[PDB]
RNA sequence: UUUUUUUUUUUUUU
RNA sequence: AGGGAUGUUUAGCCGGGAAGUUAGCGU
């Protein structure tokens, strides 16, 4: 009974006991600060002497941890906006995010976001922010995230971060539906993310969408379905468009970051050969027909033959993409190519 | 040092270069002493000792905010008659206030520069065309920037070109291609705009200031930039290499840079006033047996050095007459971090690709990512490391917070019983760092541990890590669909699924058991600065009009 | 002296 | 390593208003 009644019984009596206290003249009633300062025995004297109005509310917000006591700690909130007896702070909208999170109640969580700005002063802490997207994940909610992000980027209060940028794209990805579906959606996003001050996504973005691009339906459409597409030229357009958003996107993170038969590999200096895995597709055809309809990769891939990359005796790179291959893209490709022919 | 004197000597102090070094000193730093110090602050900022570098500092942790005392500061090393380079650094994690425009740091410099692009002369070019080098805000402020720096090429080509005795050196044109060099590479997109492209003689808020440059500049040139300019920048260099005193500069700056505007006061704390004053193959065994030699020697940054060096004379050797005829050394990792880490920082990385608490995650999210690329790296050190986070993390802050800080039951019945009695004993419910002993903190597998920050310090670390590794379990069950698939995807989802919501959890409750604001004797406050704020600034425009 | 402010002002020492 | 860090209570006089109070002869 440890966790039942000992818990139940102090917070019942805590804001019950408060509520009375209330109905007594102005003059019985606590402190609105800690106390007075210096300039109205020593410095370390008084300063912090006396409880507040609202240190004794949060004190007793710690004891929640269910449901239940989650609809009682709001009474007492109530009592002071009514008196007057509620300034808002940074830690104000911290704790309360955090308190409905503690009580198991995430649906709770998501209308704080909208609700803030309207009696509020300060912000909820970034952090908060970001662990309520991982928690519908957690649940099998992919859904769920893409009105969370909306209200976010829309408000001007809130400050722009580039790492959210990141979360948003990858759950869009593992919603399910079609394969065709679910990508168009998550270009919107990337997109966005390109006008209002052309923010620049971390190097490990332009991955991740590039993965799926060429594998969704460029592969799918040269493999079983032309047994003897509608967008055919979308694809390829945007696969190259892709890296070139990358390109210009990491040659000016590095600048804030850290303050730093033709062929050009000759005194190029020694880059990161990551990179080439992706630049090294050969470019097909447009169409089913690859010799008849187009007519404009070996040397680009003789860098990494071996799956062995210039890393022991080369540069070095900070905060790279991911240093594996295509499974789904490479092995399972050239193979078939050469086996079957 | 008493405050008292402190006071009647300030003046002298600044003479000699040594301001500061009294100021983060003895306690008692009241609106008296404040007061003293922010009349010189913005009556003559000139300083030439270490104060310079110590001002950022001070200022970020006292608490003065102001869109003028800030700017009138910065202005002050700007005008010209230790390196420049640590200067910069310091102008981050310094918001502005009373700025619709410019709220952060960094963008006080690419105005004051900018404002007297037209009052320089070519040695002092190069002298803040030098902020590039190694020794901003992540993504906000950054076109300003980019812009800003483009101007400077500007200035530079017109002014080297008025036919040199300085730079023209044998040692000048060294030290002048190595910022060039760094700059030429990769021309960002923002050159190729509109905003440059102006050459025939509504604009954003932000780029005010910019655009009042290139209208002057363009006038007194008798020419634009649109696309990347350089090979002229680097074939005049090849030629050298192949063969009242300073009072009156400092308001016009200031005035330029000034909105059309007033005063925008979005958010105001105290009440509204205005206060006022009155004055052929035997090669290949030679070299693979040295590679198990550095396994005793090495059991740090020279050792790495021996491994990589023969692991890729092993490979090219063998890789010759390879197509011409026709490890368990992470067993030692169990050792040195699972057992009592002792200095271990984030080499540890570059010892995990085929070579406290927080020491164990980062294995943990490098581990997981190459597997994702089934006895001997799952069941045998993935496995077992959760074993001995779960452990401690249950038991360990979670459990002992809620002992230490909760409300003990002592109190519950001595307070919590009735009315009367609240009004007494009021004082007891109080909590503070004091009263929280550290000690039980300080055997979580590591006094490291003084203040409660510490504590909790230690927290977004860890949580960092696995919120991270979790993304990628999910992206591999939603790929390898399109029967030995089964094993190694409902064992590895139950199993990581249980560490990243648990360990979020642990978030929650450490962020709510923790003191209730409290702060450090330091001197004044937010609210104190705030007012003497004011009238620092309206004082100074008393005495000087009469 | 304590809640309320669409009736005010003041704060320095060579 | 930025999902970091930093931030936390300002002081006195006078005039008018509401609730409680409505005990004082010590000047």
């Amino acid at each position: 009974q440890a966790r039942e009644e000992q818990r139940r019984q102090a917070l019942k009596s805590f804001i019950s006991r408060l509520d009375d206290l209330f109905n007594l003249p102005h003059q019985q009633w606590l402190p609105l600060h800690s106390g007075a300062p210096l300039g109205a025995l020593s410095p370390t004297n008084g300063r912090d002497d006396a409880l507040s109005a609202q240190e004794a509310f949060l004190a007793a917000c710690r004891l929640a941890s269910t449901r239940g006591d989650f609809q009682w700690c709001l009474q007492g909130l109530n009592l002071l906006v009514n008196f007057g007896r509620l300034r808002p702070d940074w830690e104000l909208s911290d704790r309360l995010m955090a308190l409905s999170l503690h009580c198991r109640r995430p649906e709770q969580a998501e209308q704080l976001l909208s609700a803030f700005p309207h009696f509020l002063a300060c912000p909820p802490s970034p952090v908060l922010l970001f662990t309520l997207i991982d928690e519908a994940l957690a649940a099998g909610r992919p859904q769920d995230v893409r009105r969370i992000f909306a209200t976010m980027r829309e408000q001007w209060q809130l400050a722009l971060r580039p790492a959210f940028y990141v979360a948003a794209i990858r759950a869009m990805l593992l919603l399910p539906t079609s394969a065709d579906q679910s990508l168009k959606e998550a270009q919107l996003v990337a997109e966005d993310a390109a006008a209002l001050g052309v923010p620049l996504p971390p190097v490990a973005h332009q991955l991740l969408v590039e993965r799926a691009l060429t594998l969704f339906e460029e592969r799918l459409r040269q493999a079983d379905l032309p047994g003897d597409c509608y967008t055919t030229e979308e694809l390829l357009n945007l696969a190259q468009e892709s890296h070139n958003r990358l390109l210009v996107d990491q040659a000016r993170d590095a600048v804030r970051r850290h303050i730093s038969v033709s062929e050009l590999f000759l005194w190029n200096r020694a880059p990161n050969a990551h990179l080439l895995a992706q630049a090294a597709w050969l470019q097909w055809a447009a169409e089913r027909f690859a010799e008849r309809h187009n007519a404009d990769w070996i040397q680009l891939l003789q860098q990494s033959c071996s799956a062995s990359l210039q890393e022991l005796a080369g540069g070095i790179d900070r905060g790279s993409s991911l240093h594996r291959g295509l499974p789904p893209a490479l092995l399972a490709a050239l193979i078939r190519s050469s086996d079957a022919s | 040092l008493s405050p008292r004197e402190f006071r009647r000597q300030s003046l002298k102090l600044q003479r000699q270069g040594e301001l500061f070094g009294y100021f983060a000193g003895l306690p008692y730093v009241s609106w008296r002493s404040l007061l003293r110090v922010l009349h010189l602050l913005v009556t003559k900022p000139f300083f030439r000792g270490q104060d310079l570098l110590a001002l950022p500092v001070v200022c970020k942790r006292l608490g003065v905010s102001d869109f003028r005392v800030v700017d009138r500061l910065l202005a002050g090393a700007v005008v010209r008659p230790p390196p420049f380079s640590l200067f910069v650094a310091s102008l981050d994690d310094w918001p502005v206030q009373h700025h619709p425009h410019h709220m952060h740091a960094v963008q006080r410099l690419l105005a004051a520069i900018c404002a007297n692009l037209h009052n320089y002369t070519t040695p002092d070019l190069l002298l803040l065309f030098d902020g590039l080098t190694a020794l901003q805000m992540p993504v906000e402020a950054l076109e300003e920037f980019e812009v800003t720096l483009g101007l400077l090429l500007l200035q530079i080509r017109a002014r080297l070109r008025e036919g040199g005795e300085s730079f023209f050196s044998s040692r000048n044109v060294l030290k002048a291609y190595e910022i060039v060099s760094r700059v030429a590479g990769v021309p960002p997109e923002c050159w190729t705009s509109p905003f440059f492209a102006g050459a025939r003689v509504p604009t954003e808020g932000q780029l005010t200031v910019q655009k009042h440059a290139l209208a002057k500049f363009l006038n007194t040139s008798p020419f634009t930039c649109s696309p990347a300019h350089a090979v002229e920048d680097l074939l005049c260099l090849l030629g050298s290499r192949i063969l009242a005193e300073r009072q009156p500069p400092r308001p016009t700056a200031a005035a330029m840079a000034q909105e059309i505007l007033k005063r925008v006061a979005s958010m105001k704390l105290p009440v509204e006033k205005d206060g006022k004053t009155h004055w052929s193959v035997v090669e290949l065994a030679l070299k693979r047996q040295m590679e198990r030699m550095q396994r005793d020697c090495s059991s740090l940054e020279s050792a790495v050095e021996v491994f990589c060096a023969a692991d890729v004379g092993a490979r090219l050797t063998k890789s010759l007459k390879s197509s011409l005829f026709w490890l368990a050394e992470l067993q030692l990792r169990q050792a040195t971090f699972e057992a009592g880490p002792l200095l271990s920082d984030a080499s540890l990385a570059r010892l995990t690709a085929l070579t406290p608490l927080h020491m164990s995650a980062l294995y943990f999210q490098l581990l997981v990512n190459e597997l994702a690329t089934p006895v001997g790296d799952r069941l045998l050190l993935h496995a077992l490391r959760i074993a001995d986070h779960v452990r401690q993390r249950l038991d360990g802050i979670r459990r002992q917070l809620a002992r230490q800080c909760r409300l003990s039951a002592a109190q519950q019945e001595r307070v919590l019983i009735s009315l009367p009695q609240f009004q007494q004993y009021n004082k007891e419910l109080v909590l503070r760092d004091r009263h929280l002993d550290f000690s039980p903190f300080g055997k979580l597998f590591n006094c490291g541990v003084r203040t409660s920050r510490d504590v909790l310090a230690l927290v977004k670390v860890t949580n960092q890590h696995v919120s991270r590794a979790m993304a990628s379990v999910a992206t591999l069950q939603s790929s390898v669909q399109l029967n030995g698939l089964r094993n190694y995807c409902r064992e590895l989802q139950e199993v990581t699924e249980a560490l990243a919501r648990s360990s979020r959890r642990c978030l929650y409750t450490a962020i709510v058991q923790i003191p209730l604001r409290r702060k450090t004797w330091v001197g004044p406050c937010q609210g104190e600065v705030e007012w003497a704020t004011q009238q620092a600034l309206a004082i100074m425009e008393a005495d000087g009009a009469r």
